[PDB]
């Protein structure tokens, strides 16, 4: 194909093993909003890297935000620190990434509806309910949103590897719906 | 079954604050009455902001810290520009409660 997608999110899970005071953390850290009327969980942010974590009563948390691998570990590090800072037995355990989105344009048009009823079975495409044709992919198993104008969204990995072969995948079929 | 206390907090609010003790150290007045002066102050701020305040003022600058906690929004907006009716502000601290209940 020529082109490699690039990752835009990842969301990890880390347990800091210990019970937490959402009510502490909101006060003591900044950048911190906790409104347990509406979410049981204080969200945090930090810049480096650009991040947001979502921390919870029982000493779990979602990393979310972080575009690599290796910033998504150092932002879990960076929030487990601050929890830490704040007063508690927290540690860094079973970090774990959970999703990765990667978004990708090919340059070209795509006839989206021809692609849907070439592909009935993977592709579910209404316009009316959203513009881009949803794409699920069997393997490896990666959900794709194509659009017309060529950008193509794949989410759904564990690895950065599946985006990856889930765009090669794709590619001769977009390449044969091309507006052209 | 009251109002938001943050305006104790403000330039008029300190004053009467500062007044209230000078009374209540010459024994003029009971700390209570005091306690009391501060809550119907409490009112008539939010009373009179409401009623009688026309301006409308903007903030634009970098917000170098935010945090939400109790229905309360705080701010810290660095190097900003403050017009009003246009004023450079270094720092700036803004504390916020809800409009609605």
């Amino acid at each position: 194909s020529g082109i490699v997608p690039t990752l835009q999110n990842i969301v990890a899970t880390v347990t800091l093993g210990c019970r937490l005071d959402l009510k502490t953390v909101a006060l003591h850290a900044r950048n911190a909003e906790y409104n347990p009327k509406r979410f049981a969980a204080v969200i945090m942010r930090i810049r480096e890297p650009k991040t947001t974590a979502l921390i919870f009563a029982s000493g779990k948390m979602v990393v979310t935000g972080a575009k690599s691998e290796d910033d998504s570990k150092l932002a879990s590090r960076k929030y487990a620190r601050i929890i830490q800072k704040i007063g508690f037995a927290a540690k860094f355990t079973d970090f774990k990434i959970q999703n990765i989105v990667g978004s990708c344009d090919v340059k070209f048009p795509i006839r989206l509806e021809g692609l849907a009823f070439s592909h009935g079975t993977f592709s579910s495409y209404e316009p009316e309910l959203f513009p881009g044709l949803i794409y699920r992919m069997v393997k490896p198993k990666i959900v794709l949103l194509i659009f017309v104008s060529g950008k193509i969204v794949l989410t759904g990995a564990k690895q950065r590897e599946e985006i990856y072969q889930a765009f090669e995948a794709i590619y001769p079929v977009l390449s044969e719906f091309r507006k052209m | 079954p009251g109002y938001y206390e943050l305006y104790r907090r403000s330039t008029i609010g300190n004053s009467l604050v500062d007044a209230l003790d000078t009374l209540i150290s010459d024994g003029r007045i009971e700390a209570s009455l005091a306690m009391r002066v501060l809550e119907t102050f409490d009112k008539v701020v939010a009373e009179t902001l409401k009623d009688n305040t026309q301006s409308k003022l903007t903030v634009k600058g970098n917000l170098d810290t935010y945090g939400f906690c109790d229905d309360v929004w705080t701010f810290i907006v660095k190097n900003c520009q403050v017009t009003v009716e246009v004023i450079s502000v270094d720092k700036l601290r803004i504390v916020a409660c809800n409009s609605k209940k």
